[PDB]
């Protein structure tokens, strides 16, 4: 309830429309998730008055999964959630080539709400 | 020794306050630094007086402890896998202006047996970091560091005012020897409060008869 | 004016003078617990050392001291509770 | 008799209590070694508006005597009575584990109130 409270209501990211309720509403941690995909889903340009605002993942599209591109998907996330959405850091986001049927980039982006391993030694040589 | 024969790394804690009541973050850096040094400095100035009867110079400030110190990251002996990167986004990170009050994190270095300046461990803040990387890959993930971290002394004001009250806390309590005298009981209780402390209040405070009441083994008791 | 509550650390004093009588002083038998906070005075001779404290030569049992600054301290939400 | 004086006089660790004797109460010397027992049997947090206050000891529970621990122990020592007990010194802590029975460790703290030895050369080759 009160992640509702502190995180803001929204819309929803499609709009839907009834009669009987007026708009349907995201709150609290549902909320950052809608602005996420939000994010990525608009490219810079798109929206009038706001070029700033935009993932710009169809930078990549014809690209070479030959381990520069993967590091310039981290780099484009990592920069455009500071920018744009500063209500959920960044943990880690993970990047794989679909393995059955390939030329399908797949990212994992993990955020937050905002040691050595000494064990393997005794498993090595 | 005297139990195992296991490593004990150096631990860099870091707070936000000058004490220990806000906890940053605290990382424990692998690969010792094979050398330490710390360098003490005193500055005086001479006085040029002009009655040329002396020559002596004056206590002006004592300047702080600094700590130099060397380390060394590498991750591609297989032993290695952590990536140095993120060993490496916590010395840039504490070594540097935090964002939530804009100061450095008063760091604390600390070793298993080792004792800084006199105490268990080494308080203060970073004047200097420089890495500098000297290997890569291919797509060059670095995987070796060479950091050069240089400290100053700083510590909390609670415990230096404890330190300070642990000599002449304002109060001597000072035993009287067999053939003893005021003028030498007054040098042995001056000595305790560094204070000079002018027999004849001696003899007040602790309501002496005739100058010599002490019996070879009561106590006097000297404040300031 | 009226006062909402009245009985300061005087009717306290004989509420607990009253009230610690009924406690055994556990481990000792027959033994009131009431000796214990009244030891030294009478009940109307502790309340005037509660009234000026200079009665007491920086010397009591220091269960009374202790006692007398939890009534000190008593009366300021008392004191907020007068002006309702 | 002045020791009972400089030293200020206290309360008994535990709180005895008779209608004979008022409050069993702890002076001079005996004051002192009263309060070292209730600084490392305290613990952080266990004083409400004093959490400063503490021993900490309860860090050390399940760690292994490997000399590491024992470095800690002596370190967690001489700072809490620099911080909280400066009316006594300290002038050694020696710990040990526990021969018979092992997994005890022994901690003497010794303290005070507040030359390289050159004949063993005719001992050695």
């Amino acid at each position: 309830d009160i992640l509702k409270a502190t995180l803001g209501q929204c819309w929803a990211f499609p709009p839907r429309f009834s009669p009987d309720t007026g708009v349907s509403l995201t709150a609290g941690v549902e909320a950052v998730m809608q602005s996420l995909r939000v994010l990525f889903m608009t490219e810079p340009g798109e929206r009038i008055m706001r070029e700033s605002y935009g993932g710009g993942m169809h930078d990549f599209i014809f690209e070479n999964i030959t381990d520069e591109l993967l590091a310039n998907i981290h780099n484009r996330i990592e920069e455009s959630i500071l920018r744009h959405e500063p209500r959920a850091l960044l943990k880690d986001v993970i990047i794989q080539p679909d393995k059955q049927e390939a030329s399908r980039l797949r990212a994992q982006i993990t955020v937050y709400l905002a040691n050595i391993h000494d064990g393997q030694t005794l498993r090595l040589l | 020794s005297l139990l195992e024969r296991g490593l004990s790394k150096l631990t860099l804690n870091a707070w936000k306050d000058r004490e220990g009541k806000i906890p940053a973050g605290s990382m424990s850096a692998m690969y010792n630094p094979e050398t330490i040094q710390l360098d003490y400095q005193t500055r005086f100035d001479t006085e040029d007086t002009i009655n040329t009867a002396s020559q002596s110079n004056r206590y002006v400030i004592s300047e702080p402890v600094g700590l130099n110190l060397t380390l060394l990251f590498d991750s591609q002996m297989p032993g290695n896998t952590t990536p140095i990167e993120t060993q490496l986004a916590m010395l840039k990170s504490l070594c540097a202006v935090d964002a939530a009050t804009g100061s450095p994190y008063f760091l604390r270095i600390t070793w298993g047996k080792m004792r800084w300046e006199n105490k268990g461990w080494f308080a203060g803040r970073a004047r200097d970091l420089s890495v500098t990387y000297t290997l890569f890959d291919r797509d060059a993930t670095p995987l070796r560091a060479t950091v050069q971290l240089s400290l100053v002394a700083d510590e909390s004001f609670v415990i230096q005012q404890s330190l300070k009250t642990q000599s002449a806390p304002d109060r001597a309590l000072v035993s009287v020897p067999d053939l003893a005298s005021l003028p030498l009981l007054a040098l042995s209780a001056g000595g305790v409060l560094a204070s000079s402390v002018d027999y004849l209040s001696l003899a007040w405070d602790n309501d002496l008869d005739n100058l010599d009441d002490f019996q070879t083994g009561d106590f006097l008791r000297a404040t300031k | 004016t009226f006062l909402l509550e009245p009985r300061t650390g005087k009717g306290l004093l004989n509420l607990m003078a009253k009230y610690t009588e009924a406690v055994p002083f556990a481990g000792h038998t027959d033994a009131d617990w009431k000796d214990f906070w009244m030891a030294g005075c009478t009940l109307e001779a502790l309340s005037d050392i509660y009234q000026y404290p200079g009665l007491a030569e920086k010397k009591l049992p220091v269960q009374q001291a202790f006692l007398l600054a939890l009534l000190h301290l008593l009366e300021t939400p008392r004191a907020m509770l007068n002006t309702v």
